[PDB]
RNA sequence: GCCCGGGG
RNA sequence: CUCAUCAGACCCCAGAAAAGGUGUUGGUUGAUAUAGACAGCAGGAUGGUGGCCAUGGAAGUCGGAAUCCGCUAAGGAGUG
């Protein structure tokens, strides 16, 4: 069945200046600007209401695999909106059993130096994705804080740390040590 | 040892999983079908075994 | 016990080569008579229950069988 | 000083180990007699583990008896006690009467989380056939008496 | 069985309509079970509160479009966790019995307190333990002589502000509650007249 | 011991019963054809479900016993 | 047409 | 209609089955639905009862037999 029309609208706040050049979305907020391109999807992106209040997404004549890409665009634009308003803060905790995991942050918060993960002499060097700040959180013993505007770079950098501190050639249900994403929130709460 | 607040966090990504019986894939805990094409997206799933 | 019947034959299917269907019959048990018409035609003394199945009583025998059935 | 606390005893028959000590031991009063100090004025039970919340004074306890409904309808028609043998067919047998319905549905009025006693002459009767005793029959005779014809406060 | 209990719930609304032509539209979320049984059992002859889905009672207005013309002005009012109170007696006696109908419960971790909540400065009676969860924002604790002593009264909750998880857990181990369970009113409909 | 059933799945030959011309035939693996309450009356078990074949094929006695054990 | 809702 | 990180492509004929797939498309049957459903977000989970029987004790929270009531919007003598 070719559904004649699937639409979904996203409400855009007063704090955000949004723009579109075809199927790229340029979201502007207090924390900076996010561009994301969507020419891989073939939708209609309408910017309706003067003062640009609602962003509307249309898919005309789509089967199920094309209808599933409307709400994906709306959720991506929403994640960009919360990226430029409130940011993204991924709080990782460093679980250890016997060997304390020593984390040293270098280059403004763009490189992680992981040492003594399970008593290894090998030092893990994890380079952050561009624009993601990395920081050891105060008032907490073994925690690390990732802050940014792109959720897909913040969460990918968290995944890079997590898959860098992986246990090999043992039982991972007993050898539970590593640095794991514990909280997913924003930089600025609301 | 490890405090249980951190132990639940480690167990969430380490053993709170469902395992395909045909291709041993490590799937999310609410999985009904396996994600891998090699098992034909089968629904023969077991819980991942826990340590004693 | 209908779903238990269907799962029993569906499990027993795998012992057999080829393709088998599972069909809930229109009849009443192991009889040649339909399950809907069965009970009132027992009531009208057209089927006398005889062990596992029934015996059909037609309107064709000697009348002493009809008197013995309708006594 | 007035004390109120949960308590579980064996009633009248002698038990092997106390079930009262881990809370009322440091309460000052005697934690030794409490295997049968909840049997001061039983009268009817004498062989059953009775569940009691009573009022505790600083010297010894005070008489406050709140039963089970199962115990209440076991002691509608009294059964003899047994020792630690505990043989078969100790399940209650004996036809409860309407008098023994309406004497101990009064114990369902003074908890007062119900309807009036009309609602509880079904409640204790629904306990009665579960514990094993009947009023002139089981429920397809009890509800016959209970519809439009149950005597009540 | 249920296919007649739908219209029997409707006929229970009808039983209240056929005795009582005025409404105290109560909006009461998270009320207690046994105390709501007691709500039925308290003023049982003169008022009772029913519980259910607001959209059936708003459809019952169009079911009574011109046979109960009083309740026609009660459609766009019903918002929230709403029960219905139907009374004949007065505007005073049933209301000031429902005003003090209270029961305490421990401080909820995820809910709100609608007034300014204070902290009881007294001893707890239990010995040394962890401390800093009460100094999470700066409120002092003077642990001395075994019992846990608080110095003075720095208030817990400001009006219009939420009561979070950690600070409610502080009062859950302390057995301190901000207020009790209230049967709060939203709007009323008195004999063909709509006030607040 | 015995061949897999794919050797004798299809009804290729003419029917060949045991008779005075076919001797030295071992007994079938299946012997009992009725299970459960055989002595149940006709009004006690009204619902009947069939496993109906969809092919002109040959079912072994070993399979006919395995399916009746499974069911 | 009338009523409700919001977008100029 | 169909996407194949093994696609498919024309009698004989030149290679495949049982079984399986919340891939995707259709159809059949039955419910559960504007007397407002299904997720999702919260709230209540009641007294009789802390049940006779076993088991030291099991109080819905090891087990087998009991599976009724009422105030009810509801709650099984209780799924973990
Ligand atoms: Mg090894
Ligand atoms: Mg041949
Ligand atoms: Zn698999």
């Amino acid at each position: 069945m070719k559904t004649i029309l699937s639409n979904q609208t996203v409400d855009i706040p007063e704090n955000v200046d949004i723009s579109l050049k075809g199927r790229t979305v340029i979201v502007k907020g207090p924390r900076g600007t996010l561009r994301r391109d969507f020419n891989h999807i073939n939708v209609e992106l309408s910017l309706l209401g003067k003062k640009k209040k609602r962003l509307r997404v249309d898919k005309w004549w789509g089967n199920r695999k094309e209808l599933a890409t409307v709400r994906t665009i709306c959720s991506h634009v929403q994640n960009m909106i919360k990226g430029v308003t409130l940011g993204f803060r991924y709080k990782m905790r460093s679980v250890y059993a016997h060997f304390p995991i020593n984390v040293v942050i270098q280059e403004n918060g763009s490189l992680v130096e992981i040492r003594n993960f399970l008593g290894e002499k090998y030092i893990r060097r994890v380079r952050m994705r561009p624009g993601v700040a990395c920081s050891v959180s105060q008032a907490q013993k073994d925690e690390l804080v990732l802050e940014g505007n792109d959720i897909e770079l913040v969460s990918n950098s968290a995944a890079l740390i997590q898959q860098a501190t992986t246990v090999k050639n043992k039982d991972i249900r007993k050898f539970l040590d590593g640095i794991y994403v514990s909280e997913k929130g924003t930089v600025q709460q609301a | 040892i490890i405090e249980p607040s951190l132990r639940q966090l480690a167990q969430k990504y380490n053993c709170d999983k469902m395992i395909c019986r045909k291709c041993y894939a490590r799937l999310h805990p609410r999985a009904v079908n396996c994600r891998k094409k090699k098992c034909g997206h089968t629904n023969n799933l077991r819980p991942k075994k826990k340590v004693k | 016990n209908k779903e238990h019947v269907v799962e029993a034959l569906r499990r027993a299917k795998f012992k057999f080569p080829g393709r088998q269907k599972i069909h809930i019959s229109k009849k009443w048990g192991f009889t040649k008579f339909n399950a809907d018409e069965f009970e009132d035609m027992v009531a009208e003394k057209r089927l006398i229950p005889d062990g596992c199945g029934v015996k059909y009583i037609p309107n064709r025998g000697p009348l002493d069988k009809w008197r013995a059935l309708h006594s | 000083e007035i004390k109120v606390v949960y308590l579980r005893c064996t009633g009248g028959e002698v038990g092997a180990t106390s079930a009262l000590a881990p809370k009322i031991g440091p309460l000052g009063l005697s934690p030794k007699k409490v295997g049968d100090d909840i049997a001061k004025a039983t009268g009817d039970w004498k062989g059953l583990r009775i569940t009691v919340k009573l009022t505790i004074q600083n010297r010894q306890a005070q008489i406050e008896v709140v039963p089970s409904a199962s115990a209440l309808i076991i002691k509608a028609l009294k059964e003899p006690p047994r020792d630690r043998k505990k043989q078969k067919n100790i399940k209650h047998s004996g036809n409860i009467t309407f008098d023994e319905i309406v004497n101990i549905a009064r114990q369902m009025r003074h908890r007062s989380l119900a309807r009036e006693l009309s609602g509880t002459i079904k409640e204790i009767l629904g306990t009665a056939q579960s514990v094993g005793c009947n009023v002139d029959g089981r429920h397809p005779h009890d509800i016959i008496d209970d519809i439009n014809s149950g005597a009540v406060e | 069985d249920r296919a007649t209990w739908k219209s029997n719930y409707f006929l229970k609304i009808i039983q209240l309509l056929d005795d009582y032509p005025k409404c105290f539209i109560v909006g009461a979320d998270n009320v207690g079970s046994k105390q709501m049984q007691q709500i039925r059992m308290s003023l049982r002859g003169k008022a009772v509160v029913l519980m259910g889905k607001n959209t059936m009672m708003r459809k019952a207005i169009r079911g009574h479009l011109e046979n109960n013309p009083a309740l026609e002005k009660l459609l766009p009012h019903i918002r929230g966790n709403v029960g219905f109170v139907f009374t004949k007696e007065d505007l005073t006696e049933i209301r000031d019995m429902l005003l003090a109908n209270k029961v305490p419960a421990a401080a909820r971790a995820g809910a709100i307190a609608p007034c300014e909540v204070t902290v009881p400065a007294q001893n707890t009676g239990l010995g040394p333990e962890k401390t800093s969860f009460f100094q999470a924002l700066g409120i002092t604790t003077k642990i001395s002589r075994g019992t846990i002593e608080i110095l003075s009264d720095v208030q817990l909750i400001k009006t219009g502000d939420k009561v979070g998880a950690s600070e409610a857990t502080l009062l859950n181990m302390l057995n301190i509650s901000p207020f009790s369970f209230g049967l709060i009113i939203q709007q009323v409909f008195d004999n063909g007249s709509i006030y607040n | 011991g015995r061949r897999p059933a794919r050797c004798y799945r299809y009804c290729k030959n003419k029917p060949y019963p045991k008779s005075r011309f076919c001797r030295g035939v071992p007994d079938a693996k299946i012997r009992i054809f009725d299970l459960g309450r055989k002595k149940a009356k006709v009004d006690e078990f009204p619902l009947c479900g069939h496993m109906v074949s969809d092919e002109y094929e040959q079912l072994s006695s070993e399979a006919l016993e395995a399916a009746r054990i499974c069911a």
